[PDB]
């Protein structure tokens, strides 16, 4: 019967997933908005680029 | 009585991780950018229509200079375009028809392709010869192929319908990781910007962030109801997005463990085929079954713009690696090239 080294090797993956460094969510979330206001200049689909600089003019 | 206190202690374990994630969610994405201020109406153009496609489009992939890009189709095609100026650099005839997926190198000189022939096929754009010949057929998938993505020239990872995502050498042919873990069919898979990392979404409603050197699984993601169809990583590669069958697309965050937001609507009942993130990641592309492809806002889940105008259900999506602009294919043979004007 393979459902025993199944059941084991789920028991393992869920032994290794558990021990895993978790940070708040406050400080996740602040990095992702700062990283979404650092780069907002340069994303031309955010703010629209003039027309004479669209390569799709 | 053996294996029944294993599933009991595993059991166990899955609350212990759930109650850590929960103690862990301190806020949500929603109270947290609640006060930042909106994208308002987004409002994007079909500049070019790439047209030349004899049957529904499967897949597509900007290249790196943010121009080329090949598109893959179950005409048995993968025709690369010059999205400038609309025009068709290569027509490479697959061997086989059915093709569910396709990649252009980070440098370039290969195109990948592979669907229900089981065999993730590279393609040599730059040869002596001149024509576009195959290098290397991947062949050792048991299931159908469903996304590739070339970490370098040489290695290239693939997600197949055999619950199972591969990392290859193109060099030798031989899967070099085989990452296992999935219950359900693995549907897409998106390489992190660091690249030592990568996600992938599967049909049992669980997306598992692997390691490519590691070649096993780190950490594993719930929420979704139905199958995941797409993923894409936020630019910072520290979050990705994923799209299901339930008309959901879903944040999570690596970091965190979690989910952080979810993009649903009560008018959208479809599932979404393909999504894709902003250059800054502040707007996340889906494309539904509804012949539309919305715009969400990733820190507002706030839907922004929409690219209608497409007359087929849109099966592929793709963000410049610039970002200057967005390139959704459809099932009605036509790749569109949709950015902002001022």
């Amino acid at each position: 019967t393979a459902s025993i080294a199944q059941a084991r090797k789920l028991v393992e993956q869920l032994k290794m997933e558990a021990n895993i460094d978790r940070i708040k969510v406050s400080k996740a979330a602040a990095d992702l908005m700062a990283y979404c206001e650092a780069h907002a200049k340069e994303d031309p689909l955010l703010t629209p680029v003039p027309a004479s600089e669209n390569p799709f003019r | 009585s053996e294996l029944d206190q294993l599933r009991q202690e595993a059991e166990q374990l899955k609350n212990q991780i759930r109650d850590a994630r929960k103690a862990c969610a301190d806020a949500t994405l929603s109270q947290i950018t609640n006060n930042i201020d909106p994208v308002g109406r987004i409002q994007m153009r079909t500049r070019r229509t790439l047209r030349g496609h004899l049957a529904k489009i499967y897949a597509m992939h900007w290249g790196t200079d943010s121009r080329l890009l090949v598109s893959a189709s179950q005409d048995g095609k993968l025709i690369i375009w010059d999205s400038y100026t609309t025009n068709k650099v290569h027509a490479i005839p697959l061997r086989s028809s059915w093709v569910m997926t396709c990649a252009y190198a980070p440098s370039g000189n290969y195109v990948a392709c592979g669907g229900l022939d089981n065999i993730c096929s590279i393609y040599n754009l730059k040869t002596r010869e001149g024509n576009v010949r195959v290098s290397r057929e991947l062949a050792g998938h048991t299931g159908y192929l469903s996304c590739c993505r070339f970490l370098d020239d040489n290695q290239i990872v693939t997600s197949s319908g055999d619950t199972t995502c591969a990392l290859w050498d193109i060099e030798t042919g031989q899967q070099t990781t085989t990452f296992t873990g999935h219950t359900g069919d693995v549907m897409s898979l998106s390489l992190a910007p660091d690249t030592r990392l990568f996600v992938s979404g599967a049909c049992d409603a669980s997306a598992k962030l692997w390691d490519v050197r590691e070649g096993m699984c780190r950490q594993t993601f719930t929420g979704h109801e139905s199958d995941i169809n797409a993923i894409c990583f936020f630019p910072n590669g520290n979050a990705f997005a994923t799209g299901s069958d339930d008309a959901t697309c879903r944040l999570f965050d690596l970091r965190a463990d979690q989910e952080l937001m979810t993009y649903s609507h009560d008018n959208i009942i479809c599932g979404i085929t393909s999504v894709s993130f902003s250059k800054s990641g502040r707007l996340l592309l889906a494309g539904y079954d509804d012949f539309n492809c919305n715009v969400w806002d990733a820190l507002k889940a706030d839907r922004a713009g929409v690219l209608a105008g497409h007359d087929n259900r849109v099966s592929c999506l793709g963000v410049t690696d610039d970002g200057m602009a967005v390139a959704t294919g459809s099932w009605d043979s036509f790749l569109k090239i949709w950015n902002g004007s001022s």
